[PDB]
């Protein structure tokens, strides 16, 4: 609070009252610092299921059926495209895989935003869709099939002017 | 299996009572709780992931009631049962 | 025929508030969000308010004579209506959080639990015209430091309790003599005071803690005041008493926990008669007959509600509604049962006569995406995102077969032979039809063709061929059968995601993202011809929009559609806040409903006052009953219809044609003219005055000489009628009197008399096959009994 | 839209009275929704509800008579203006284009009419003729000719019945898809001022210029209600919902509220009008037989799970 | 419930007769059976023909 | 949808390439199975799963001679169907395929009616092999025998020694139909020698001492010159195995 000098530093080391956190939001545009405890809290929370689904006796058909699940669950959402190991579940999943399965992640990632912060912006003001549904919160991981099926929404000046540099607008989709 | 080489919390009457009175009970314990924190975390999942308002899946003696009926609730058991497979 | 009264909610039969009886017992008022629900005992009966609210529901109160009923939601807004007229009189703006709301026992006031006050407002007349301001207040009450928790009206309505957060229970009076008999308070006492209540000779007070202890009070003597008389105590861990209901003539209490757990005593002794769980969840609402024998608890974690008698300890009904939303419809080929399915894997299954949930079905995991029939009513269909669909029984009600791909793809749509032998379900990550025989219980095929996903399924069940509208702006129809396997494509102009068939089998009807619905002739695959939606769509804007509702693509197509059984009216429903109905010939829009306003949904302002819940119709459908249609939305199942009749549509009318003219035909004996003239005048109650006047033996001859024209009409009205008659006899021998008529006819015209036939048929099955049945086997019984030999 | 000029005067004035208006709220806050024809103009003027203002559109009525009725297409993209020389042009109010003109009538056009599925179109002049119209096609389907000319027409979609205040002191109700009268009101002593369909069709409250107000159930056709007024009620309407009546009387600058006791209560149907001036019959509902006949066989008088519940109860206890 | 006492005092002459009152009105009324199968067997004709 | 096979196409890539050290992996821990004492990825999808499905088809505007020789590789091979190229291209044809769902392609090349060149795709992402036939005896060409069993055949490997044998004895199991008869009377050979595999159908019977068979159908020798990775509308795609012509050792290297 004052830049403490040396004698107080060492005697008063400890007290503070305000960085992995601020990290991935510098270089992945995250937005909050619960958004990121969360996420983290999230990685803590399936290390600790692993450590519990191993602890459940290996030659089980439960913990076998339980530990596919969660395998090709997660998978199918997107955050390992592995299916195989099990190291891979405990070790890989991390923040930075969430966040990259993150929506603007994926926007900038498709290069549908040169920036990703403009990716979020896109999001903002809805010029985007995502599958059947447009999409207006950043904070939304995508599953593989609408990642496939993302775009713009329908008869934005975005699109339009892409299909102005591309010399190819057709108004009969008002495109 | 494998043995304990630590001292016997359980004296041997206490032992032979037990005896004297599901897989296993930690077995069941252990079902049950990851039971419940694979619910919490498809649900925290569903909550990232989707686009609709999804709210929380439920909540975690003496006689009890089920409210919900698989059957409708006044047809016998030899009614629903198939001759053949009787 | 355009026209549409919304007759009811089935679902959520709870959701938030007290549940209150009716003065006989026969009726029970539960609160729903925006509506209350009429709940008719004694035929079985529901019936949901046609009226909605501001936001979620707060208070309700009904008069002791059943006339008036007070409902406040959470903005003070109170809506006061009459019940035999069933109508709004009033919206008053109680402008505080109003709690509790008591009407008195004399009727002539009521008293409001609003925040820390007790307000006293007296009443207007209901045999009075419509005035400008009949709200009146009595008296305000303010001696307490916290909020007054709960309320309590005397025998007389001179005494009430306000109990309070702040550990007390004040008497107050209605009047200042009586005030300062007993406008006294009630300290010493645990954590929170939950409840308190006068006795029935009045001379004990008792009040019961949130710790679990009832303080019996007792105007007795050490000039003497308000000794604490007894004390009883309720013992657990830690269930602490939510709700509490004491009747006094039969000195009984109802106490329902946190845990479920619900005991009931005798108070003077102080005996635990039983005591048992709902649930894991807490008991939210009790409520007490008059005559005490009937119990309803009411809790919100799950929307369940049970209504109990303990004389001869009968659950009356234990029912709950749907957690999350009624994802998927499905009406019963005779109409009797329409199913739903959620979110949960729960799919719960009703009677539509009785509006009550028989069943359900636990056995899918994941959401069931689509549940389906043949042309028969025994088996339901339950496709889901587990990776696999489900055959089911519904009169041994078990499941056949749970059909699953390998790789266990999400089936999204379905659809099902019309005789039943094969299955097809529609993927989203795969798009590939993959179609199971029935008694093989294996797949036979998956067919590719369509690139991107497939929106929807359908069966022309008459050729019995399928078209599939995936998302490559396409529709691709299968013949598969007679060593066929081939296959027409169809572009259209934007991706297609809703798609049904015409009843008849031969247009089909598409919704696509622009919002324009398509139809096609099947057979020379060529557009029959659009309508228009993106105009009449009413979505709503969200209150993180960053744009306009107008300027929002957010719900400008529409997600699901139904024909009608005619093929000639269009229920179509979206993301958006309206439900649409249109006309085929014409290709116009007929009927636009709003489906609910409640600002605590998302999607139903326009334009914000200067995440959470939103609105979205999931699926639609028609009655093959013909004279409604229902909606499974976000909420629940909504039920519009018909049966109102309050609307003059005559046919083809004349300046002589008169009701009474008609009584002069039936006093004239001229049934075959009078019967005329009754359908010409198409009033219902006229036409029942007839059908009941005209004798037996020349029913065969007005029948023989009825015009084919009022024929369809005469059939669907003796349907409609019979369904609610009892002279069954005379309604069959109607019957037999027409189909000696008009066989070859109808035979002709099939697609015509379908309704009728219908409707008619189910009626034969519903009521007169069960009663021939116990006739039956009363004098098979008869027989043996008489006939075997006298045992020793 | 062209950027040219405007002609008129410099100083600004207001529109002349209404004496014609129709309006639909099918597509509200997109294009214009209100059309009025003024006081002797051979044009409308239109005029938005939402945006509490004119729009941009004023149809002419290109034969130079007065438009004397307007009406609006219930999806609200077409307007009818019926002039006083027959004329009926047709406008696309989307753009206010004119789009089409039909020419049956003579004389003035005072009353026009469009069926809700945008089909056939009713017209009716001052020479007493109804004509019947394909507005899908554009072709005549009928032409009615009455006794008295023609002052006014009130239209009924949900009923496809049009009632009609003829010059000879009656009202006239045609059924549409039959073309033909069926039925016929008299009884006012004078003038017909204003004449409207309940929402359910069932009656018809008229003031007329004998300081009279008649409301008349059309399914027996009889005069269920007849009040003198003071103030001579020049419009009466019912309201959208089925709930009130509204009344502009001859003075006063506002309109008066009628309350119903018919919506809060049942109502004998009892010609009752000149005598001012069964029973089930009377409250138009027909309570059931209990019992028709001796050899009729009867049901329960409610539930019928009742059987199931006598046979099928002791399963439920277990 | 009584069907078991009833079949096992049968041939009693004071229930028998009875019996056979009540046997009477129900062969006078078994035509609603009758009519019933008629109808609903030309219904189902019908709607499939 | 473009999207969609570009990353089924990257993955298949990078699957490729896994399978690529995965097997270098395994001739690491090859020397210690020996110390202390598998089918490809596209085909262990479907290994004996799914019955295959293979389009026949000509390059284009053919001779009746090519004619008649792909109706007799149908003949010979279940489930498969005939298509004759006309007017169609290359990458609408592949792509009409995907989307219809099929397993595997073969389609012919020649010079003046005299058929020379055979190439097999895998659908789903898969390999291509690319043959070279020139000793083609017909059918057509000897007599009127009658006609094929079209059983479901017994298949003979003979001299597949390398991985790269491996990987083709791979891919031609799983071209013919999963799951035979044992008693399945036509029986097909792969005879190898000189890096020359060749090929005649053979019916057979087993005698009341021995065996007696028939050879019948084709006879021919084919050489793969080529196999890449990618489809053959690629043309681009990497290589997995390239011949070698311009060599010092081409006369005298076996399995190259």
């Amino acid at each position: 609070v004052r830049k403490l000098k040396h004698h107080e530093q060492k005697l008063l080391k400890k007290v503070d009252f305000l960085h992995r956190d601020t990290q991935v939001m510098r270089t992945y545009h995250i937005q909050n610092r619960e958004d990121y405890h969360k996420y983290n809290r999230i990685c803590g929370d399936i290390r600790r299921l692993a450590n519990k689904l191993s602890l459940l006796p290996p030659t089980d058909p439960f913990r076998r059926k339980h530990e596919q699940l969660l395998l090709d669950k997660l998978y199918a959402m997107g955050v390992l495209t592995t299916k195989s190991k099990i190291s891979d579940l405990e070790n890989k999943v991390t923040v930075s895989a969430i966040c990259r399965r993150r929506l603007p992640v994926i926007m900038h990632r498709l290069k549908m935003a040169e920036t990703i912060q403009d990716a979020v912006k896109f999001i903002e003001q809805g010029h985007v869709r995502v599958g059947p549904n447009l999409i207006n919160d950043p904070a939304y991981l995508v599953t593989r099939n609408m990642e496939d099926y993302v775009t713009w929404v329908d008869n934005s000046k975005i699109k339009k002017t892409l299909l102005r540099y591309r010399n190819q607008i057709d108004d009969f989709d008002f495109s | 299996f494998e043995l304990s080489d630590v001292k016997s919390s359980k004296s041997l009457a206490e032992i032979y009572e037990d005896d004297y009175t599901a897989l296993s009970e930690e077995l069941q314990k252990a079902h049950s709780e990851i039971s419940e924190l694979y619910a919490n975390l498809v649900y925290k999942l569903d909550v990232l992931s989707s686009v609709h308002f999804v709210p929380k899946p439920a909540s975690t003696e003496t006689p009890t009631i089920s409210m919900e009926d698989a059957q409708p609730l006044y047809m016998s058991n030899a009614s629903s049962l198939a001759p053949q497979e009787i | 025929k355009s026209d549409f009264k919304f007759s009811n909610l089935l679902g959520t039969v709870y959701r938030q508030g007290n549940i209150t009886f009716s003065d006989d017992g026969k009726q029970l008022l539960s609160p729903v969000g925006n509506r209350v629900s009429v709940f008719d005992l004694i035929n079985n009966k529901s019936f949901t308010f046609e009226y909605e609210h501001r936001k979620n529901i707060a208070a309700i109160d009904l008069n002791k004579q059943g006339t008036l009923l007070i409902s406040i939601d959470e903005d003070g807004r109170a809506i006061l209506v009459n019940f035999k007229a069933r109508n709004v009189l009033h919206h008053f703006n109680f402008k505080e959080k109003c709690s509790a709301v008591k009407f008195s026992p004399d009727g002539r006031l009521f008293a409001l639990a609003s925040g820390r006050f007790l307000q006293i407002w007296k009443t207007p007349d209901v045999n009075k015209d419509r005035q400008f301001a009949p709200f009146v207040r009595h008296r305000v009450h303010a001696g307490h430091f916290q909020d007054i928790t709960s309320l309590t009206w005397s025998q007389d309505s001179r005494f009430i309790l306000t109990t309070s957060k702040d550990l007390s229970a004040k008497i107050w009076s209605v009047d200042s003599e009586e005030k300062n008999l007993a406008a006294t308070t009630f300290n010493g006492h645990r954590d929170y005071v939950m409840g308190a209540f006068f006795s029935h000779d009045q001379e004990k007070i008792y009040t019961v803690s949130k710790d679990g202890a009832v303080f019996v009070w007792e105007f007795t003597k050490r000039k003497y005041s308000w000794r604490i008389t007894k004390k009883h105590f309720f013992y657990a861990n830690q269930a602490k008493v939510k709700c509490v209901t004491f009747h006094p003539a039969t000195r009984l209490l109802a106490v329902g926990f946190t845990s479920g757990e619900f005991r009931l005593y005798d108070l003077p002794d102080f005996t635990l008669i039983q005591q048992l769980s709902m649930g894991q969840n807490p008991v939210n609402t009790v409520s007490v007959n008059q005559t005490g024998e009937w119990l309803a608890f009411g809790s919100s974690k799950l929307g369940q509600l049970l209504v109990y008698e303990w004389q001869s300890e009968s659950y009356i009904l234990k029912q709950q509604g749907h957690f999350d939303s009624t994802n998927s419809l499905a009406y019963s080929p005779d109409g009797s049962r329409v199913v739903t399915a959620s979110e949960d894997g729960k799919i719960k299954v009703w009677d539509i006569t009785s509006g009550f949930c028989l069943a359900t079905f636990e056995e899918h995991t994941s959401s069931v995406t689509a549940v389906q029939f043949a042309k028969r009513g025994q088996v339901m269909f339950s496709s889901s995102l587990d990776g696999t669909v489900r055959a089911w029984d519904l009169i041994r009600y078990r499941n056949f077969r749970t059909f699953t791909g390998t790789e266990r793809i999400q089936f999204n749509c379905l659809a099902v032979d019309p005789s039943g032998e094969v299955v097809c379900a529609g993927s989203l990550d795969n798009f590939d039809i993959h179609v199971w025989s029935v008694q093989t219980g294996q797949l036979l095929d998956a067919l590719s063709g369509h690139e991107g996903p497939v929106s929807c399924l359908s069966f022309s069940q008459e050729n019995s061929v399928l078209a599939s509208a995936s998302w490559d702006k396409t529709i691709r129809i299968w013949s598969i059968f007679g060593r066929s396997q081939q296959v027409e494509p169809i572009e259209v102009y934007s991706d297609v995601l809703a798609l049904s068939m015409r009843p008849d089998g031969k247009e089909v009807a598409v919704s696509t993202l622009k919002g324009q619905i398509s139809i096609f002739n099947i057979e020379d695959a060529k557009q029959v011809g659009n309508i228009d939606c993106r105009k009449d769509i009413i979505s709503g804007r969200f209150n993180q929009d960053r744009f306009t509702a107008k300027n929002s693509e957010r719900s400008k197509f529409f997600t699901t559609i139904h024909y009608s059984f005619d093929g000639m009216a269009i229920v179509a429903g979206g993301n958006n806040n309206s439900i649409c109905l249109y006309d085929v010939p014409n290709e116009v829009l007929l009927k636009r409903f709003i489906v609910s306003r409640n600002m605590a949904l998302n999607g139903t302002l326009e334009f914000l006052n200067s995440m959470r819940p939103e609105v979205r119709v999931t699926s639609v459908q028609f009655s093959p009953t013909a004279n409604a249609f229902a909606a499974a939305s976000t909420e629940g199942l909504l039920i519009y219809s018909t049966n109102d009749t309050i609307l003059f549509d005559p046919f083809d009318l004349d300046v002589d044609v008169t009701p009474h003219s008609t009584v002069e035909a039936l006093r004239e004996k001229q049934f075959l003219n009078a019967l005329v003239m009754a359908f010409r005048l198409n009033e219902e109650y006229l036409i029942n005055k007839v059908y009941e006047a005209i004798p037996i033996k020349e029913i065969p001859l007005v029948a023989s000489n009825i015009p084919a024209i009022y024929l369809p009409r005469i059939l669907k009205f003796i349907g409609d009628f019979a369904i609610e008659s009892q002279h069954i006899e005379f309604n069959l021998i109607w019957i037999k009197a027409l189909l000696s008529a008009s066989g070859g006819y109808i035979n002709e015209h099939k697609y015509l008399f379908s309704t009728a036939m219908r409707s008619i048929q189910r009626f034969i099955v519903r009521v007169a096959k069960e009663v021939v049945n116990t006739t039956t086997d009363n004098k098979y019984t008869y027989r043996f009994l008489v006939s075997t030999d006298g045992s020793m | 839209q062209d950027g040219g000029r405007v002609g008129g005067s410099t100083i600004k004035s207001k529109f002349p009275e209404i004496v014609a208006l129709a309006i639909e709220n099918a597509r509200i806050g997109e294009w214009e929704n209100i059309i009025t024809a003024h006081k002797d103009e051979k044009f409308a003027r239109t005029w938005d509800m939402r945006n509490k203002r004119v729009g941009r559109w004023t149809f002419d009525t290109t034969d130079d008579g007065f438009v004397k009725s307007v009406a609006m297409s219930q999806c609200g993209n077409f307007g009818f203006i019926g002039s006083s020389n027959g004329s009926i042009t047709i406008y696309n109010m989307q753009s206010g284009i004119l789009r089409k003109k039909y020419k049956l009538h003579k004389r003035a056009v005072t009353g026009i009419s469009l069926d809700g599925m945008n089909r056939k179109m009713v017209s009716c002049g001052l020479d007493g003729i109804v004509g019947f119209y394909d507005f899908n096609k554009s072709t005549l389907l009928g032409k009615l000719k009455l006794d008295a000319p023609i002052t006014a027409m009130v239209y009924h979609r949900s009923s496809d019945l049009f009632a009609l205040a003829l010059d000879d002191l009656s009202i006239v109700v045609i059924d549409a898809v039959t073309q033909r009268v069926v039925r016929q009101l008299w009884g006012h002593s004078n003038r017909i001022t204003a004449f409207d369909f309940s929402p359910e069709g069932r009656w018809i409250v008229s003031a007329s210029l004998d300081s009279t107000i008649r409301t008349w159930d059309l399914p027996t056709g009889g005069c269920i209600d007849g009040i003198i007024v003071d103030n001579v009620a020049t419009n009466v309407k019912f309201s959208p919902n089925g709930d009130l009546l509204a009344t502009t009387h001859v003075t006063g600058n506002g309109i008066c509220i009628w309350t119903n006791r018919a919506q809060f209560k049942t109502v004998s149907t009892r010609t009752i009008d000149e005598s001012e001036f069964l029973n089930d019959i009377d409250f138009n509902t027909y309570t059931s037989l209990e019992q028709i006949d001796k050899e009729l066989l009867t049901l329960s008088i409610g539930p019928r799970s009742k059987m199931n519940t006598l046979l099928h109860l002791d399963v439920i206890r277990k | 419930a009584h069907g078991d006492v009833i079949h096992a005092n049968n041939k009693n002459q004071d229930i028998a007769s009875a019996l056979q009152n009540w046997e009477d009105v129900h062969k006078k009324e078994d035509r609603l059976d009758d009519l019933v199968k008629f109808c609903m067997g030309v219904a189902a004709f019908v709607t499939t023909a | 949808m473009l999207r969609r096979q570009a990353r089924e196409r990257r993955e298949y890539l990078y699957r490729k390439a896994q399978e690529l050290q995965d097997s270098q992996l395994q001739q690491k821990r090859q020397i210690i199975k020996q110390a202390l004492a598998q089918v490809d990825d596209e085909y262990a999808a479907t290994s004996g799963i799914m019955d295959p499905r293979i389009i026949v088809t000509t390059s284009r505007d053919p001779s009746t001679r090519l004619s008649q020789f792909a109706k007799e590789i149908k003949l010979l091979f279940p489930n498969a169907v005939r298509l004759n190229r006309g007017n169609y291209v290359m990458p609408n044809l592949v792509d009409a395929c995907k989307k219809s769902g099929t397993t595997d392609l073969v389609v012919l090349h020649e010079h003046r009616g005299v058929p020379t060149s055979l190439t097999i795709s895998h659908f789903p992402h898969g390999p291509t092999a690319q043959f070279s036939l020139h000793n083609v005896v017909m059918r057509h060409d000897i007599i009127n025998a009658g006609n094929q069993s079209e059983v479901n055949p017994h298949l003979i490997f003979d001299n597949f020694t390398t991985a790269l044998g491996k990987r083709v004895v791979c891919i031609l199991k799983h071209l013919f139909n999963a799951g035979p008869k044992k008693d399945s009377e036509r029986v097909i050979t792969f005879a190898n020698r000189g890096d020359f595999i060749s090929v005649r159908q053979h019916v057979y019977v087993r005698t009341r001492e021995g065996v007696e068979i028939a050879e019948v159908g084709p006879r021919f020798e084919m050489r793969l010159f080529e196999l890449r990775l990618g489809t053959l509308e690629n043309k681009d795609a990497d290589v997995e195995w390239q011949l070698r012509r311009f060599i010092r050792t081409a006369n005298k290297k076996d399995y190259l």
